[PDB]
RNA sequence: AAAUCUUUCUCACG
RNA sequence: GUGAGUAAAAUUUGG
């Protein structure tokens, strides 16, 4: 009398007569699968390379170049983002600046590829600073040794558009950095360069919540000697810098994509691979499509340069 | 960084990625690749094998969990407003609850046995029938699923109807069993690790090992698959309304109805997936779409491709490859002896999420790492040392805390920096005894809780009915008038005694301190 | 009238586990908000102080952990750990104590943690959580 | 203006 | 701040 699962009802039939009647799928093609050994370190170079033609490079390192002093006390840096804030026609409100927005072009942001500053000693301060800005937007926010200021982006609509910000309005992050680039602005005798960077709270959330210091330290522990590289990445064992390697790993927590973790999946594959198909797993490596903005590709250059320098200096 | 590591590092010790884009494109284009793998030209779904060894589960009761289909988790519940079909997405008791109140049942239980007994189609199960409740089934909602790591792009997750959640529970339970029953390795107490060993002892008589992934996993496994896999295990007509709801699914895109006719939408049904090549073979140890064999000869590859063709399993070539002194399964690495790959391998890092629950994740992390010999006793002591300094640094302010006690953590305003060794062992303050790994729940998780019962889709004007007595089993039925007699004594009592809430109980705490 | 008859609508009579799942409070969600919820309204101040002034000075001063033996590195493998539940009467007379109904009724169920270690020690004997490296043993 | 279909709610009461 | 309406209100986003 108890109901059992493998229970037959009275509309079995005409619901397996339904199902009959609708369509099914139709045989696929058997595919061909050949084996072959992995990439050599001449693909890799390949990739980086066609990469680097496709998109160039900047001039400046942008927002990624604030992981240095700017070379201002606090309040002279108080006073530059200020006035740049001012500069740029900020709506002033309550003690706080709104950027307001009328049109958008619907195109996406010109991407190339950020060189690399020499070093982030400011990465900690500059993370701090964005996880705690964008929860406190509108003033600038100060630390030991650098400043930021996040204005939130709100639409503009007339007399009463809106005055404060809700749980999806953007950011624009604005930071500091030494000048001598196409980003400089002077101010009552100092001179800084201005960079921005437009993040939506997910990212900024993102961001913000990351621990360099304890990430470098756990990589630190079974980690093999780090060669220099030069501003584009490439092994300079005259001129090179090993410090880069900390603004690299600064990059892979500024990019919220974090194509970098796809790069490291693909490059473990990589090692313990005896044999892989032909022609497909060296397509793993080309990710410039599921990606876009300067950030990510920065970061996904960086990522394969990486695994280049692993194949030339330690051979696997 | 993660490029030189002498063993294996997957990088984990970054979140994963996140972002607010609309799901839209992510269903538009898995729902394309669905559709043109049943056009046949991209991918197989059509499923040869033969399922005949699989027992027959025909006879069993027809159980159902209550637990599982209660859930703070989302769904959709369709209404008619004018003819035309609205969905909204709630949490899923909230569906559950008006698919109940609908369809005037007491119980899900009840309403399975309704439908399973009912004369015809048209039958009316208080104010619906089962032709409604299969056409409502049939509607599903998309979102963004993200932090997962290595998927730049996110994909899309389907949020599915009550009754559709009801029939898959009940498909899945039977279909989990008989997994288990085929095969010891899919046992429901064995952990990642375990599994492994498990595999690395399965697959340790051959020479080479194929580490693979399958390709369009959800996509390819159509509903006749389903079918032919809940008719081996003798499902009856649940397993039916299942195929026919998944048959004529629709997915609602933006503001517009889009039919999927292919695929399951993103593992609705992974013990069936899973039987539909474990039921064809014994060479495999299939989890899913990560599946891992062993083999000595190119002809033994040449079988191995083909049973994985002709059981829907489209071998991933971008990422499946072949090893020798390898073994992945479950993203987790060993050597061919079973023992753990040396390196970071799966450690992941702990992003600042609170003062208190980042100090608790940290410790976990580390405990699992030094158990199984990833690192050394004194590398986890100055990593806690050093998160426990940044978490000071970070939370140190006076928007978290107000308070200058000895005993507090220097990220609440004291000046206590404990030890790994003096934590696990319980040798601290009891304030400390939250941040155990096995403590109590600390501050902020309640804080956090508490703020997540208040929003908009779970928040509720009805009488809580918390601090049941131990006794009384949840199947017992209860009305207004009950709840209000329950939460007076309960009061009462507590009142009584000199107490206004009941005190906290944890069971390492009360055992430990028991004479 | 009743918010019980418009929850419930049509129904005199619900189960306890549906009448629960509607005031579910106790499920915490490690996602990105957590700074900002915290900091909202000085939440987390005034839970930390009204955790150092009414509940602190109750939770029970249990003894730190003293048994060890010698270990050594071996092969990775399972420990099985099995932690049983409180009996009817251990239960009644919490709950009679005035200790949360839902944490009594939840530990009456047996447990048991699968756990890989890669230490081991000349008894084979079971370990405490992060501490099989040192070697503290269960002693159970 | 930018990491470009995203930065887009309404109403009642205190 | 509360409550409500909206294929939707951030525990958002399922198996
Ligand atoms: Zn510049």
């Amino acid at each position: 009398g108890v109901v059992k699962v493998g229970h037959k009802a009275s509309y079995d039939a005409e619901l397996r007569e339904r199902l009959l009647e609708l369509p099914h799928p139709k045989s696929g093609p058997k595919p061909r699968i050949e084996w072959v050994a992995p990439p050599r370190l001449a693909d890799i170079s390949k990739e980086t390379a066609e990469l680097k033609r496709q998109y160039g490079f900047f001039e400046c390192s942008k927002f990624l170049a604030c992981g240095e002093e700017c070379g201002l006390d606090q309040e002279a840096r108080e006073l530059i983002l200020n006035e740049y804030a001012r500069d740029r026609e900020f709506e002033f409100r309550n003690g706080g600046w709104i950027q307001r927005y009328t049109v958008a072009s619907h195109k996406p942001a010109t991407q190339k590829i950020l060189p690399l500053p020499a070093s982030a000693p400011l990465a900690r301060e500059l993370l701090m600073l964005i996880a705690r800005s964008t929860t406190q937007a509108g003033k600038v926010l100060h630390s030991d040794n650098t400043s930021i200021l996040a204005v939130p982006v709100m639409r503009d609509s007339g007399k009463h558009s809106k005055r404060r910000p809700t749980a999806s309005t953007h950011h624009l992050v604005v930071g500091l950095s030494k000048p001598g680039c196409e980003h400089d602005f002077e101010f009552d005798g100092y001179r800084a360069a201005v960079h921005v960077m437009h993040l939506d709270p997910k990212q900024s959330a993102n961001i913000g919540e990351q621990d360099f210091v304890s990430t470098r330290e756990i990589y630190k522990l079974d980690m093999l000697e780090l060669p220099p590289i030069s501003r584009k990445g490439d092994l300079d064992r005259a001129s090179g810098l090993e410090t880069r390697w900390d603004v690299i790993l600064l990059l892979e927590c500024l990019d919220s994509t974090r194509v970098s973790q796809a790069v490291a999946q693909h490059f473990n594959r990589h090692r313990l691979a005896l044999s892989v198909c032909k022609d497909e797993f060296r397509k793993g490596y080309q990710l410039a499509s599921e990606i876009r903005g300067t950030i990510p590709l920065s970061s996904l250059y960086y990522s394969l340069c990486a695994v280049r320098l692993r194949m030339t200096v330690h051979p696997f | 960084m993660w490029a030189f590591q002498e063993g294996v590092c997957k990088g984990n010790l970054l979140s994963g990625p996140t972002s607010m884009k609309a799901p839209d494109s992510a269903a538009r284009e898995s729902i394309d690749r669905a559709s043109e793998i049943m056009t046949g030209k991209s991918y197989n779904a059509v499923h040869t094998g033969d399922l005949s060894k699989l027992p027959n589960q025909g006879e069993s009761p027809l159980r159902i969990v209550d637990s599982d289909l209660y859930s703070e988790r989302s769904c959709c519940w369709v209404i008619e407003k004018e003819g035309r079909v609205v969905c909204k997405s709630t949490t899923l008791t909230r569906g559950m609850t008006s698919l109940l109140n609908t369809t005037k049942c007491s119980s899900p239980s009840e309403l399975i046995c309704k439908v399973l007994t009912v004369e015809s189609l048209s039958e009316k199960i208080g104010d619906t029938s089962v032709e409604e409740l299969l056409s409502h089934g049939r509607y599903f909602k998309c979102a963004l699923r993200d932090q997962e790591r290595g998927k730049p792009k996110s994909r899309a997750i389907f949020l599915s109807h009550p009754f559709f959640r009801l029939l898959s529970s009940v498909v899945e339970t039977h279909a989990r069993s008989v997994l288990s029953k085929v095969s010891a390795v899919y046992t429901a107490t064995a952990s990642a690790e375990q599994r492994a060993m498990m595999a690395a002892q399965v697959v340790e008589s051959r020479k080479h090992v194929l580490n693979g992934d399958c390709t369009k996993y959800n996509e390819a496994i159509d509903a006749d698959t389903l079918l032919k896999v809940w008719d081996a295990i003798g499902m009856g007509s649940i397993g039916v309304m299942l195929a026919y709801m998944v048959r004529r699914k629709c997915v609602l895109i933006k503001d517009t109805l889009v039919e999927c006719p292919g695929g399951m939408l993103m593992g609705m049904f992974n013990a069936t997936a899973t039987l539909a090549l474990q039921g064809t073979t014994d060479r495999f140890l299939s989890f899913s779409d990560d599946f891992i064999t062993s083999f000595n000869s190119p002809a033994e590859l040449r079988e191995i491709e083909d049973l994985l063709f002709a059981s829907c399993h489209n071998l991933s070539l971008k990422k499946s490859y072949i090893s020798v002194a390898s073994l992945e399964i479950n993203s987790c690495t060993l050597t061919r002896d079973g023992d753990l790959a040396t390196g970071l391998g799966c450690t992941a890092g702990v992003p600042f999420r609170g003062p208190l629950v980042t100090l608790k994740q940290t410790a976990a992390m580390l405990s699992g790492a030094v158990d199984s010999g990833v690192m050394p006793f004194h590398s986890a002591e100055r990593l806690f040392q050093i998160k426990q300094q940044e978490c000071a640094y970070r939370y140190n302010n006076p928007t978290y805390t107000t308070r200058n006690e000895d005993f507090l953590p220097t990220c609440l305003g004291g000046k206590t920096v404990i030890s790994f060794q003096s934590l696990l062992t319980w040798d601290c303050h009891p304030f400390w005894y939250q941040v155990h790994p096995d403590g109590p729940d600390t501050i902020d998780q309640k804080v956090l809780s508490v703020l997540a019962s208040k929003t908009r889709r779970r928040r509720t004007r009805l009488e809580a009915l918390s601090d049941l007595d131990p006794l009384v089993p949840h199947r017992l039925l209860v009305s207004e008038s009950d709840v209000s007699k329950i939460r007076a004594a309960r009061q009462a009592h507590l009142k009584s005694l000199g107490l206004e809430q009941p005190t906290n109980f944890n069971y390492a705490i009360y055992k430990a301190v028991q004479p | 009238m009743s918010q019980f008859g418009k929850s419930f609508k049509g129904r005199t009579e619900v189960t306890i586990t549906e009448y629960r799942s509607h005031t579910v409070k106790d499920v915490h969600r490690s996602l990105l908000t957590a700074d900002k919820s915290l900091r909202k309204s000085f939440c987390f101040r005034n839970a930390l102080n009204q955790f150092l002034d009414k509940d602190l000075p109750l939770l029970p001063i249990r003894p730190k952990l003293e048994s060890r033996v010698a270990v050594k590195k071996s092969k990775l493998r399972s420990q099985l750990s099995f932690r049983p539940g409180l009996t009817q009467e251990e239960a009644i007379d919490l709950y009679n104590k005035g200790y949360d109904g839902d944490s009594v009724s939840g530990a009456l169920q047996d447990r048991v943690v699968n756990e890989p270690v890669a230490y081991s020690s000349a008894d084979n004997d079971k370990f405490h959580r992060g501490l099989a490296a040192l070697g503290y043993t269960l002693a159970d």
